[PDB]
């Protein structure tokens, strides 16, 4: 079988690690949801061709930009994320996680992700955010961003839905392969 | 109700805390059993050369060290507050000297991954991983305990988030507080130990406070950088401030990471701080000697002016305390 490295970065509480549960064991957590996640190898098949994705994750890391390199060596793809509910994560995508996901890994494929679409429509978070002088993320926005960071491709999904987190390891699984 | 429910949390914290906590011990056992010590296995000498052999110690670190008192300690403390939740602070507590040993493991980190790099193709591995039947090699296994330091805060905030109402609520935010602590001292020494050129021991300039890069200009008396910023990493010491460059170097991975190439120091009994300046509230002034040299730090956030200007605060503060 193949093997391929994901590791998953961007800011914390943007949905990292939630994306993640979900996908590996296809089911949103509804009582607790897990701080902790553990690399995992993940069985994927795309383009006809059996792959064992191993997956890494960040959390609780983003505050420290020399413990934060320990995880890139031998990356195939990159999920770099922000949550749909945060422009603030967002701005971190181009000043922050993107310079430094293409020092270490250069020529890496990067999928970015806006999580928590579902909260797009929410109005508790539309109305937060009015406060803050914000409001949610527009798929626009996502796309531009996407392409001015030069990504393999902009993707949104919701763990609570879990609509399009299958599509997003399967799109990344793809850009590993290349 | 309410109580009900955040018990339940409590509940949920806890055992993800307990769960993960022996597995950490399990996989660290796994690999210090399959690889470390099967490397001085002679039915297995005939996959692995000599100098690989030396290198053990590079390769894995102080994780024994960290096994045993994760094993034999805190794991065991963990168990004890099964009962009280929300009294688990109290054990890292009691053990954030203990915690110390994870500062050596980080640092020699970068060592073990230039290692891995040259011989993850030996045969040796490739062998091991078999044995113990794996889907993941050692590289996955040597960063556990970098990725568990980094997961304390995060279950040590969900715990504090649902105990805002138990006895234990204040030695909850002390522990998070003392771990976020340790967790930062132990990536300011991941900087400090990429300065270069250092004419001297840096053990003797006191404990190492804060670290960062920032812009700089300089406003000097009388006999550059006056206009156009010079780009400088601080390393905020409590004896001094040192100013280095920060030297682009090249490699595969963390070698990526630059060095520091030493450039001045500024000595604590001369500093002197200009909090406020005109027109911008991210500035803050590092003068010397009576003002005669002036450094004008561009702060990237007001969190991190805030933070340098209170360490040197501090700093200046015991300076007064001591010399009478």
């Amino acid at each position: 079988a193949i093997r391929k490295k994901l590791v998953i970065v961007g800011d914390g509480a943007c949905g990292k690690t939630c994306l993640l549960i979900v996908f590996s064991k296809d089911q949103f957590p509804e009582v607790y949801v897990p701080t902790v996640f553990e690399n995992y190898v993940a069985d994927i098949e795309v383009d006809g061709k059996q792959v064992e994705l191993a997956l890494w994750d960040t959390a609780g890391q983003e505050d420290y930009d020399r413990l934060r390199p320990l995880s890139y060596p031998d990356t195939d793809v990159i999920l770099m994320c922000f949550s749909i509910d945060s422009p603030d994560s967002l701005e971190n995508i181009p000043e922050k996680w993107t310079p430094e996901v293409k020092h270490f890994c250069p020529n890496v494929p990067i999928i970015l992700v806006g999580n928590k679409k579902d909260l797009r429509n929410d109005e508790h978070t539309r109305r937060e955010l009015a406060k803050m002088k914000q409001e949610p993320v527009k798929p626009e926005e996502g796309r531009d961003m996407a392409n001015r960071i030069g990504a393999f491709g902009y993707m949104e999904c919701s763990a609570k839905t879990k609509d399009g987190v299958r599509e997003v390891f399967e799109m990344a699984t793809r850009a590993a392969l290349q | 109700e309410e109580e009900e429910s955040l018990a339940i949390l409590r509940r949920h914290v806890m055992n993800e805390l307990l769960d993960t906590e022996r597995a950490y011990v399990e996989e660290l056992l796994c690999v210090l059993e399959g690889y470390a010590a099967e490397m001085d296995n002679p039915l297995m000498a005939h996959l692995i050369s000599t100098g690989l052999q030396n290198k053990k110690n590079i390769l894995f670190g102080n994780m024994e060290e960290i096994y045993h008192f994760h094993n034999r300690i805190f794991l065991r403390e963990l168990e004890s507050c099964i009962d009280c939740p929300e009294l688990v602070g109290r054990c890292f507590l009691e053990r954030m000297e203990e915690f110390q040993i994870y500062e050596k493991y980080c640092q020699n980190k970068p060592r073990s991954e230039s290692l891995w790099r040259q011989c993850s193709d030996c045969p040796f591995f490739q062998e091991c991983q078999k044995k113990l039947d794996h889907k993941l090699s050692l590289d996955s296994y040597l960063l556990k305990p970098v990725q568990r330091i980094t997961k304390y805060q995060l279950l040590l905030k969900e715990m504090l988030k649902y105990s805002k109402h138990c006895e234990g609520a204040e030695d909850l935010q002390e522990a998070l507080s003392s771990i976020l602590g340790i967790l930062k001292a132990v990536n300011d020494s991941m900087h400090l130990i990429a300065i270069t050129g250092y004419d001297g021991n840096l053990g003797d300039l006191g404990k190492l406070l804060m670290q960062g890069s920032f812009s700089v200009w300089t406003d000097h008396k009388k006999g550059l950088a006056r206009f156009k910023p010079m780009q400088r990493h601080l390393f905020l010491h409590e004896k001094a401030v040192l100013f280095c460059k920060k030297r682009e170097e090249n490699g595969e991975g963390y070698e990526k990471a630059p060095s520091y190439s030493y450039k001045q120091s500024l000595n604590m009994t001369a500093v002197g701080i200009t909090e406020n300046v005109k027109g911008d509230t991210k500035k803050f002034e590092i003068w010397y000697n009576a003002r005669e040299e002036v450094y004008i730090i561009q702060a990237p956030t007001p969190e991190i002016k805030a933070a340098w200007v209170n360490e040197i605060r501090k700093v200046l503060t015991s300076q007064l305390q001591a010399c009478r």
